[PDB]
DNA sequence: CCCCCCCCCCACCCCCCCCCCCCCCCCCCCCCC
DNA sequence: GGGGGGGGGGGGGGGGGGGGGTTTGGGGGGGGGG
């Protein structure tokens, strides 16, 4: 039942990491969409073997030398070039996200999170949304970890031209609509 | 009785492998259906109708190295090893035989 | 119209790299067939 | 007279070691008040 629970960001506890917990809040930031690697695809110059890296983590080194068969059986120390044709691309975003200012406890600052957002959950999120977000609150390396929100699921906060006719119909329509113009000021 | 110790392994073109399937046969399979030359042509599209064979094949055959090395390697074990001799001689007395 | 204000601008582990050593290959020379 | 085997040189690989990776004051420009 945990996941259900809608935390505020100070709730958001160090024993919590790796759970599926929901979140709540104000998201003060976003970033622009950037593409992230899920599989690098390399050419081999001298085979034409095309051999592959996944990467699983912010940072990673590239391959230089072929390490398939192709030329690792004709001891052949061919060179490899990444490709973004064939590299796997997710689309990766970040946003920022923040208590609600009436959740601060007095005298405290309002404490916020990273949200990461990965492939067509994409710009779900905007600026000024005050929203609830599922995700996998997880560590990052920086033994102190960074940390931020794998996002899973999101829950913002927030025919007529045949209906305009129900007011026509009852006629006199202008002198009503501007007496409709804030009736409480006289 | 011992753990072993690693020590770094080495490959070169041998006669066994150029007279493999892919080696020599290859050549003797393809080359005639695969080279062309004419009077159409000029001379140095007929000298790259051949090389363009030979090359392909030697990199098929032995990718490591370049293909004037790779000349130079065959030319220096068909100047030694005993049974590319034979399979050369071969070759000439399968002519003489037919 | 003149002076004061206020605003701006500026001063420990992991990777790359290099050095050292050992082995293997290739050529040359000599002997054997 | 050619091919094999022995011996020496030269090059490449692999390992090991090492180093690097914001406040305060002052002048001048620009704008507002007496
Ligand atoms: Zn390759």
């Amino acid at each position: 039942a945990i996941s259900s629970k809608p935390l505020s960001v100070r709730q958001i506890k160090g024993d919590f990491l790796g759970q599926l917990i929901t979140v709540r809040g104000i998201i003060t930031r976003v970033s622009d969409v950037k593409p992230a690697v899920e599989v690098i695809a390399y050419t081999c110059d001298q085979c034409g073997y095309e051999v592959f890296q996944e990467v699983n983590s912010r940072t990673f080194t590239p391959l230089s030398e072929c390490t398939s068969e192709e030329c690792s059986q004709n001891q052949t120390k061919g060179q490899l070039f990444m490709s973004t044709r064939a590299s796997k691309f997710s689309a990766f975003q970040e946003c920022k996200i923040q208590e609600l200012s009436q959740q601060v406890p007095v005298g405290h600052i309002p404490r916020s999170l990273n949200i990461h957002v990965n492939g067509t959950l994409v710009r779900s999120l905007s600026p000024g949304d005050i929203v609830d977000v599922t995700g996998i609150f997880l560590p990052a390396p920086y033994l102190l970890t960074e940390t931020y929100l794998e996002a899973q699921f999101v829950r913002q906060h927030k025919d007529v031209e045949e209906r305009v006719m129900e007011l026509i119909t009852s006629g006199d329509v202008y002198n009503r609509l501007a007496k409709s113009i804030a009736p409480e000021i006289y | 009785a011992i753990t072993a110790r690693k020590r770094r392994p080495q490959v070169k073109l041998t006669a066994e492998k150029l007279l493999s399937d892919k080696g020599l046969p290859y050549v003797l399979k393809n080359a005639h259906k695969r080279i062309r030359i004419s009077s159409k042509k000029n001379s140095y599209d007929n000298l790259s109708n051949i090389i363009q064979f030979y090359q392909l094949w030697a990199h098929e055959l032995f990718p490591k190295a370049k293909f004037k090395d790779f000349m130079k390697i065959c030319q220096t074990v068909g100047k030694t090893d005993p049974v590319l001799r034979e399979y050369r001689v071969s070759l000439f007395r399968d002519e003489m035989g037919m």
